[PDB]
């Protein structure tokens, strides 16, 4: 037995912020409270992954990769850093052909990414961050595009990166709050 | 046609709606000088360039003569509101290039035997040049279906199954290897335009066109036929 | 994928559609009524642009007998004119705002008459109503 | 467009996590048969018709 | 991952020894993270007819990974009886069905 | 090279002998294209017999 | 739970395409038809055994004569439908017989389905659709719907299989 | 009251005991009218007390307040609620009038005269007296015509009504030139009910509404005067059944047709039901979604005119079956939609490429986005979105509620008309209680084949 009485006539909710704090190996972030853990490892160095109960397109992932440089600026300019890590949005390697019947796409391209915003900022401690905001669109038009939020930094010789994905359909229906909260809470 | 640009602009949407007058190209007035007219040589901006077909002919693969066809998709086969550039030389040579606008419209017709022949009526990337009485050129014909189009069994080029889901026992299906591959490759066509009237007061031109291109192939699963399209066209120079 | 630089799209108004759908924000913010009241510069610029557009384009369309274009023009960019005039006149003293309201009502009646004549397709009546509307708009602009 | 009861993500634990239900299994089946009703007639994410 | 009895059609995914997905045959090829072309998977046969033969062509690798779902890859003669290509049932199933109905 | 009689047609030559050469399918017994087949085509005659 | 069971039977077994289930639904709907039509016909061919508009009080269970006009009912349904009952015993035995037979046929179908002996597909239609990329019927659309149902319900409906499916292997349509 | 002993009608059919009691029937009708006014007033008070200004009318589940907004009460330019007091005044007046009507009905039903054919000959009647029934019908026709004229006077002299197509945004206009052309009025009435035509639901300006109301008021007054001074002719006496239940069945059929028409008008109309107070319609949401996606993709550097979809038809712009330029996708079925925010971008031959390429306004974009997100889709427990969504939004469109409720009411009243017409025809003939055993009609006919 347990002996715990039921919370009858209780006027307080234990958690109402919609986020669940997480303490990891050298990083911390606020995971949305309606997301379940996932066992997928798509990118090298995955140490954390959560996906929404409703739609599996909405997810976040944290990568801790080994590098030689001790600072994020030594990996290149923010544009160059994003160009090097362009595999985070996937690749159209399985489609090997030529086409000219796509809606607003370059020839022989069935996918594209629009870099909506880049930013460089330092935290309260004094560690520089590279913040990105991309919208990747598909030839078919899955969910009307996907929003990618990336925040990368280097600490103790390791690169710490987080990518938060959210479908546009859910983005404009009110699910952007959870994604932005998880993106803005990444601390190393 | 049987209506001018001013006459068309003098109507209301509720008066044009349902009368099939939106699928037609305007004609010129009595002030239009025949031929090239009195156009000052130079490069103009093309606007409101439209082409209204008046006949479709189909030459099935294995035949040496074109055949009449009956349209099945109603009044949706007019290209309109295209923009580009037109250059006129002192001798009389003219060059036409199309950049933007509605320059494509899928069309389906039926032939004598009873076979439906879909085709992709377009003048995309039109590049013609020559004298006023004849302008030979070419254009690109994109694939009828996109890369993400899925066939009735869920097989597509950039999305879908790469084999037949139903026939599970056949591990490789070497007999169906031809139909399991989809390619949305593009082709080219040829055009032959002409100029019949021109009004330098308002910068308007008109004439006739004849184009030849190829029908669809169901993403590389058929032998396309040759289709000849002829009709009138209109445009404004400014 | 292949990167594209579209960082200047936000400066072109990329967030208008996303902000208009934000159910957390109030309805005034979503519809843009809150911003105009806070910043009267936008209202003044819209009023001036509407006046200039009315004059030039209405003259051109009535001259060439373009009724559909004229009506659409009368309600395409001028579509915020009533709200802008109300917002501008709400920042005036009692007598000044009363005179502004009277002038605005007269101008709106003139625009209604002009639209009726444009619908009925009377070239001379539409021209006279347009001249009257221009005079009334000038008067109400001078009043503000 | 006045559909039936929508008991999706109705049962929520103390920390906010979602506890599934037979209604959620039905929702999974509906999502399965929704994205495949017309494979090429849709160009935009919402089926408002 | 072997295809369960319930499913008439099953997706093709490749797992490592710890059960984590490493490769698959994608349905949406516009964006891929576990594609066989990206990973570079190859198949080698031990014993049997194809002993010592290694295939690295992505199409052949996909074709052989599709038949690994059914279990042990075999060679069939689909021309003697003009087999259509759908699984049948055995006397076990026929007997059980008939006698349950009876 | 593939005429009516090589395909084992029995009643079709009897219909054609009295002056019926067009079908609702658009073809003509001479290999040309049908021009306004009208009521009295092969299908029209068959339907009339059924009625 | 029963709703999930029904949807599972549709997605995996193609239960709607089973002739035994077709007989079962025919029997159930015919039984409902018979119930409604018999009630209406009896209630609208009554006899005048009282003076009040409330006709429920003009009956006595121990009476001898019947309370409604079988001749009138038979003539009405003969002139309206074409055929009609002329035997009360046969009428009521048919009423008993229809739903029982429907349910028994459905039971035989489910017994057959217990061993995955499902009438799932038409081989000729599958072969024709495979050879010709232009042939489409409603049966193929139902097949695609079943495939989607299976793929998207498998992960949560069967936790023991431990199916982890990347988002790019699940079948999906354009923009939806 | 009465009982089954002396009436023959059970308690579940007890209202049929006062078919021939004029005073009690009048009391029942007056009490029911009081109930209707009471519901109107109480619901108005309930809706006005639960209204917040930070959300639009259609987002708060209101159905009576948008009716007063369309009459020009407490609204401003653009469709923003400015004042609330008139709604309170209307609710209070309705509640007090309901009190008076309820007292009158209770009096006339409890202690009033039971049968007012001997003490009040002017008000007394017999169901089989055609002249008296025709006179009453004429009186009520005159009253209805006066009501229609009262509506007409509001749009002309007493401040006008809200016009969603007014230049420079929707605002409370004054209708000075109503359309009273016989060709215009007859065009709406004898129009097809199919797509494109829409019958009377397709009225697209307030001038036509006011002109039609002038027509209907004049017609009702003239018909009332005509019926007061005349009696039914031989061809009318030869075709109808003359009893109270028969008249009830006729009225039931008429109001069932009215209910179906009201459902369709609520679902489809935009003039008499402005989207500012009722939310977007069915087609409006799809058109808005396509418009906003076109705008967004154009802002990302794409050619909307020449963009090709997966099927090869056109992602953003395609051609209507008659030739007009319309939106692409599944919204090709909704190309008959016509709304105030979309008309300015439409030319004589459909949408104008240059207008939507260089002259799209932020207010239009905001309206499109708002009507896209607030689509008329929901669930029974008021969960917005499609059936495969989550519990995040508590919204169901006011158009959906009215449409569903009034379709249900119309169907049930059609069934009631069927029931009562059949019963009246049978009872007048004289065999509503069953068949006569002594003389059964079928036994006297020759047997069939
Ligand atoms: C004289 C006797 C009759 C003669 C004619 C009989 C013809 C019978 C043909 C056979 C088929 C049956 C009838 C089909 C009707 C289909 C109605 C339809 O497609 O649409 C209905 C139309 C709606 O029209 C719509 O009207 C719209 C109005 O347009 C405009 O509307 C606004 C105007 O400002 C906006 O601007 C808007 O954007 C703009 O589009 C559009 O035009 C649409 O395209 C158009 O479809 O409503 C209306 O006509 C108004 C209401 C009509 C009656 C009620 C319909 C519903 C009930 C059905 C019957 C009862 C069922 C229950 C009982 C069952 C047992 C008996
Ligand atoms: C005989 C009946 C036998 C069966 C009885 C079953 C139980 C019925 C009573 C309990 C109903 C109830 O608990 O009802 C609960 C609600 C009140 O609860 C509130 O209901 C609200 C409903 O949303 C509304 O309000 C929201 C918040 O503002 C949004 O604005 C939303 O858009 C709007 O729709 C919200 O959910 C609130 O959170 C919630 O507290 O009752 C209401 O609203 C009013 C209920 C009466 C309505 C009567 C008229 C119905 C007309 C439509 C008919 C459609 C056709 C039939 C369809 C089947
Ligand atoms: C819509 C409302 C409604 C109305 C207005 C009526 C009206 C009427 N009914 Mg019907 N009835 C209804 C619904 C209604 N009924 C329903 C739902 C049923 C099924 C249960 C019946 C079944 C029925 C039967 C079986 C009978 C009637 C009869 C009557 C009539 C006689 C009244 C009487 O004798 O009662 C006397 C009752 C009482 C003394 C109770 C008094 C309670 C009062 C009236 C309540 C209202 C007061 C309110 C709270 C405050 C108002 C005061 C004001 C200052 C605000 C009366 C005209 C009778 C008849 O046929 O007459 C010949 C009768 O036999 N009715
Ligand atoms: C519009 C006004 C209207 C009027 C004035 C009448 C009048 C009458 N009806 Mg009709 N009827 C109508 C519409 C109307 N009906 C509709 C819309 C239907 C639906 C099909 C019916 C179906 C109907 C039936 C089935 C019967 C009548 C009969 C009668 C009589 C007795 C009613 C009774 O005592 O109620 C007593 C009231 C009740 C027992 C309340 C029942 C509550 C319902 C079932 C649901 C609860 C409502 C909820 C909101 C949904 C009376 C002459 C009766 C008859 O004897 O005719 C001579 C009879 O048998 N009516
Ligand atoms: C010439 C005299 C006369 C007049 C003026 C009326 C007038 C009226 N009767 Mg009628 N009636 C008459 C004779 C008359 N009646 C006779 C002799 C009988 C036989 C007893 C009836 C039987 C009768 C009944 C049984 C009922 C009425 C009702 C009504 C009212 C319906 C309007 C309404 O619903 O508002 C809405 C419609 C409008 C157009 C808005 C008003 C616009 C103003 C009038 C302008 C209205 C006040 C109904 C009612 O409402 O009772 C309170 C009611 O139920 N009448
Ligand atoms: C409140 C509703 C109403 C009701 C219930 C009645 C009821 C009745 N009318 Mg009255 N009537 C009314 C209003 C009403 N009327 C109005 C407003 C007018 C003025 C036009 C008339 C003028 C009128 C005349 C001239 C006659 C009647 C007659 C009759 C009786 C015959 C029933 C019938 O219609 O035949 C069944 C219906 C038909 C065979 C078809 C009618 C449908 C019409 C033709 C549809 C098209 C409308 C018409 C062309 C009007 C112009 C359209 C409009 C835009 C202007 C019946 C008692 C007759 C009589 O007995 O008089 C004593 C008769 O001769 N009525
Ligand atoms: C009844 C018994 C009928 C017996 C056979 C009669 C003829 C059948 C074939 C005719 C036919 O199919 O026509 C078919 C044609 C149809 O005419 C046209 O045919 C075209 C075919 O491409 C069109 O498409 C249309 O089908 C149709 O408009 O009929 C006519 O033209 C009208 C003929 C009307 C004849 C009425 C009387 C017929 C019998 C008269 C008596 C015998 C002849 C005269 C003898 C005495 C002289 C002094
Ligand atoms: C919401 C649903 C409202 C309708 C309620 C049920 C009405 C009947 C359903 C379909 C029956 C088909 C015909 C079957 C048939 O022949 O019906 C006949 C049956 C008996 O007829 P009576 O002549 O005895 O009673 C009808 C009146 O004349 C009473 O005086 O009618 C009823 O009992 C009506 C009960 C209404 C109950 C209050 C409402
Ligand atoms: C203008 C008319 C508009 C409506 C026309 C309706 C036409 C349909 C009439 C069907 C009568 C067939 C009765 C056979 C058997 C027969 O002769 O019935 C006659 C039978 C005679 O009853 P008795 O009381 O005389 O039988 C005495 C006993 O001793 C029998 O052993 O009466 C019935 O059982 C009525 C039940 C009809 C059940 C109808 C079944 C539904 C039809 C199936 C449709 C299939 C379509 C396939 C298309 C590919
Ligand atoms: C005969 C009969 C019947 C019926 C009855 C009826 C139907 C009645 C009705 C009645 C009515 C229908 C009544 C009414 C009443 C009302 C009242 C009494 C009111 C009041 C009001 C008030 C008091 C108000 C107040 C206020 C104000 C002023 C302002 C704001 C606030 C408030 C709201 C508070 C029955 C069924 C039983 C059955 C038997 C017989
Ligand atoms: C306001 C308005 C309007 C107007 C309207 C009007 C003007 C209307 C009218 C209406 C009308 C004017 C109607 C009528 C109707 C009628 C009916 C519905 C009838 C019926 C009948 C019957 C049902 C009959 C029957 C019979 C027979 C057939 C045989 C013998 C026996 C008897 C007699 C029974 C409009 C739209 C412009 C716009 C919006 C608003
Ligand atoms: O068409 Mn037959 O299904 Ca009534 O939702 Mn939209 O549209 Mn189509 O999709 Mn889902
Ligand atoms: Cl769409």
């Amino acid at each position: 037995a347990y002996g715990d009485a039921a919370r009858v006539f209780a006027g307080n909710i234990t958690n109402k912020s919609g986020f669940i704090p997480y303490a990891g190996e050298g990083f911390a972030l606020l995971i949305p409270s309606k997301w379940n853990p996932s066992k997928e490892q798509d990118f090298p160095g995955v140490v954390l992954r959560y996906e929404d109960n409703g739609d599996a397109v909405n997810n976040l992932v944290v990568l801790v990769q080994k590098v030689g440089k001790n600072n994020i600026d030594e990996l290149g300019s923010p544009d160059k850093f994003l160009q090097d890590n362009a595999y985070l949005f996937g690749e159209s390697a399985a489609f090997t052909g030529e086409t000219l019947s796509e809606g607003g796409f370059l020839p022989n391209k069935v996918a594209a990414a629009s870099v909506l915003d880049v930013q460089e900022a330092t935290d309260k401690k004094g560690k520089k961050y590279y913040k990105y905001e991309v919208l990747t669109r598909s030839a078919d038009g899955d969910e009307g595009g996907r929003h990618q939020l990336i925040a990368a930094t280097v600490s103790n010789g390791n690169l710490y990166l987080i990518k938060v994905q959210c479908g546009d359909k859910r983005w404009f229906k009110g699910a952007k709050r959870e994604a932005i909260g998880a993106w803005d809470s990444f601390t190393v | 046609g049987n209506f001018t640009f001013d006459e068309l602009q003098a109507k209301s949407y509720l008066e044009v709606k349902g009368s099939t007058l939106a699928n037609q190209c305007p004609i010129l007035g009595a002030d239009a000088q025949q031929g090239l007219g009195d156009v000052k040589p130079g490069t103009f901006q093309l606007d409101k360039f439209c082409m209204e077909p008046s006949s479709f002919k189909v030459k099935m693969p294995g035949s040496k003569e074109f055949e009449p066809s009956t349209l099945l998709t109603r009044n949706t086969y007019s290209l309109d509101q295209m923009t580009g550039s037109v250059t006129v030389k002192g001798d009389g040579s003219v060059a036409l290039k199309q950049q933007d606008g509605i320059d494509f419209a899928p069309v389906t017709v039926k032939i004598r035997g009873g076979e439906m022949v879909p085709f992709m009526f377009t003048v995309k990337n039109l590049n013609i040049e020559g004298k006023a009485d004849g302008l030979t050129g070419d254009f690109t014909v994109p694939s009828y279906r996109g890369a993400t189009f899925m066939d009735p069994q869920g097989r597509g080029a950039a999305s879908g199954w790469e084999y037949v889901k139903g026939l599970a026992a056949a591990g490789a299906q070497e007999e169906l290897a031809a139909e399991n591959v989809k390619s949305a490759a593009a082709t080219v066509g040829e055009a032959a335009f002409a100029i019949a009237s021109t009004d330098a007061a308002t910068g308007e031109i008109a004439g006739v066109f004849v184009t030849r291109q190829l029908a669809d192939d169901d993403l590389g699963s058929k032998d396309p036929a040759t289709i000849e399209i002829e009709g009138i066209w209109y445009g404004q120079l400014s | 994928l292949d990167l594209f630089d579209d960082r200047k799209a936000r400066q072109a108004g990329f967030d208008i559609i996303y902000e208009a759908r934000d159910l957390d924000l109030p309805q005034g913010v979503r519809d843009g009524l809150a911003q105009a009241r806070e910043n009267l510069d936008v209202a003044k610029a819209r009023i001036k642009e509407a006046e200039k557009r009315i004059d030039a384009d209405l003259d051109a369309y009535i001259a060439k007998a373009y009724w559909t274009e004229g009506r659409n023009e009368l309600r395409r960019q001028v579509g915020t004119l009533r709200f802008d005039l109300n917002a501008v006149a709400d920042t005036l003293p009692k007598a000044a705002k009363k005179e502004a309201q009277a002038a605005k009502n007269e101008f709106l009646a003139a625009v209604e008459a002009l639209d009726l004549q444009l619908r009925k397709k009377n070239g001379d009546k539409a021209a006279a109503a347009l001249a009257d509307t221009k005079a009334k708009l000038d008067a109400v602009i001078a009043k503000l | 467009n006045l559909n039936g009861f929508n008991f999706n993500q109705s049962v929520v634990d103390s920390q906010g996590r979602v506890i599934n239900t037979w209604a959620d299994i039905i929702n999974r089946a509906n999502l399965g048969m929704e994205v495949m009703h017309e494979r090429n007639a849709h160009n935009f994410p919402l089926d408002l018709a | 991952r072997r295809m369960p009895t319930f499913f008439e059609t099953f997706p093709v995914v490749l797992l490592d020894k710890d059960g984590v997905v490493r490769a698959d045959v994608p349905f949406r090829r516009s964006e891929s993270k576990y594609s066989i072309e990206q990973v570079g998977v190859s198949v080698t046969f031990y014993g049997g007819e194809l002993d010592g033969v290694t295939f690295s062509d992505p199409a052949t690798v996909k074709k052989y990974a599709r038949r690994a779902q059914l279990g042990e890859i075999f060679e069939f003669d689909r021309a003697t009886l003009q087999s259509d290509g759908v699984f049948r049932t055995s006397p076990r199933g026929w007997f059980t069905f008939a006698h349950l109905c009876f | 090279l593939n005429p009516m009689w090589r395909q084992g047609m029995f009643v079709l030559p009897f219909m054609t002998r009295l002056g019926i050469t067009q079908s609702w399918g658009g073809w003509t017994i001479s290999g040309e294209t049908a021009s306004n087949p009208g009521i009295w085509s092969y299908e029209g005659v068959a339907a009339a017999h059924i009625i | 739970a029963i709703f999930r069971f029904i949807l599972f039977f549709q997605g995996f077994h193609n239960w709607t395409l089973n002739p035994f289930h077709m007989m079962g639904v025919a029997g159930v709907l015919g039984a409902a038809l018979l119930c409604a039509i018999h009630g209406a016909t009896v209630e609208n061919t009554l006899f005048e055994d009282g003076d009040g508009a409330n006709t429920f009080r003009a009956f006595n269970p121990t009476q001898a004569e019947e309370t409604y006009s079988m001749v009138t009912a038979n003539r009405f349904w003969s002139q309206i439908f074409g055929v009609a009952f002329s035997n009360k015993r046969w009428l009521h035995f048919f009423m008993l017989f229809v739903p029982v037979t429907g349910l028994w046929m459905s039971a035989i179908g489910v017994v057959g389905l217990a061993l995955n002996l499902r009438a799932y597909d038409f081989v000729s239609q599958e072969i024709r659709a495979a050879e010709d990329p232009e042939f489409e019927t409603f049966y193929t659309k139902n097949i695609l719907l079943n495939e989607g149902i299976r793929a998207w319900m498998a992960a949560q409906d069967q936790p023991h299989e431990k199916l982890v499916f990347p988002e790019e292997v699940l079948p999906r349509g354009n923009a939806l | 009251g009465r009982d089954q002993e002396s009436t023959g009608f059970a308690w579940w059919a007890g209202n049929a005991r006062l078919i021939n009691l004029s005073g009690k029937l009048l009391g029942a009708h007056v009490a029911h009218a009081g109930l209707i006014v009471f519901w109107a007033g109480a619901m108005n008070l309930f809706e006005v007390a639960h209204f917040v200004p930070e959300k639009p009318m259609y987002e708060q589940g209101l159905i009576l307040l948008p009716h007063l907004a369309t009459l020009g009460y407490g609204v401003g330019p653009g469709g923003e609620v400015i004042d609330t007091y008139p709604y309170f005044v209307s609710g209070v007046l309705h509640l007090i009038s309901s009190a008076v009507l309820g007292f009158g009905g209770v009096y006339h039903s409890l202690v009033g005269p039971e049968t007012l054919e001997e003490s009040f000959p002017f008000f007394g009647y017999v169901w089989k007296d055609k002249n008296k029934m025709t006179t009453i019908l004429g009186i009520h026709l005159i009253v209805l015509g006066l009501g229609a004229w009262l509506l007409v006077w509001k749009a002309m002299y007493f401040g006008g009504i809200y016009d969603t197509w007014a230049p420079g945004g929707g605002d409370v206009r004054i209708i000075t030139n109503p359309t009273v052309s016989p060709g215009v009025i007859f065009g709406y009435l004898f129009r097809s009910p199919f797509g494109g035509d829409g019958w009377i639901v397709s009225v697209d300006n307030m001038e036509d509404v006011i002109g039609g109301h002038i027509w209907i008021g004049t017609l009702c007054i003239f018909g009332g005067i005509w019926h007061i001074l005349t009696k039914p002719w031989a061809w009318a006496r030869r075709a109808f059944v003359w009893s109270g239940e028969a008249y009830l069945s006729y009225s039931l059929g008429a109001i069932s047709i009215m209910g179906f028409t009201a459902c369709c008008m609520a679902w489809f109309n935009t003039t008499a039901y402005p989207s500012e107070f009722y939310g977007p319609t069915g087609p409006e949401a799809s058109q808005s979604q396509t418009f906003t996606f076109l705008v967004r993709d154009q802002r990302l550097g794409a050619n909307v005119a020449s963009a090709q979809g997966p099927t090869g038809l056109g992602k953003y712009l395609m051609r209507s079956p008659t030739g007009e330029i319309i939106f692409g996708g599944e919204t090709m079925r909704f190309w008959d939609f016509r709304g105030p925010w979309l008309e300015p971008l439409r030319g004589p031959n459909g949408l104008d490429l240059n207008k939507l390429k260089n002259d799209i306004q932020p207010w239009q974009e905001r309206r499109a986005a708002e009507y896209m997100t607030h689509a008329p889709l929901g669930s029974l427990n008021s969960v917005g979105g499609v059936a495969t969504e989550i519990n995040a939004v508590n919204y169901v469109s006011p158009r959906s509620w009215l449409a569903t409720s009034h379709f249900c009411l119309g169907f049930f009243f059609f069934v009631g008309h069927l029931w009562h017409a059949g019963r009246a025809r049978a009872a007048a003939a004289g065999f509503e209680k069953g068949i006569d055993r002594d003389n059964e009609p079928v036994l006297s006919m020759r047997p069939l084949d």
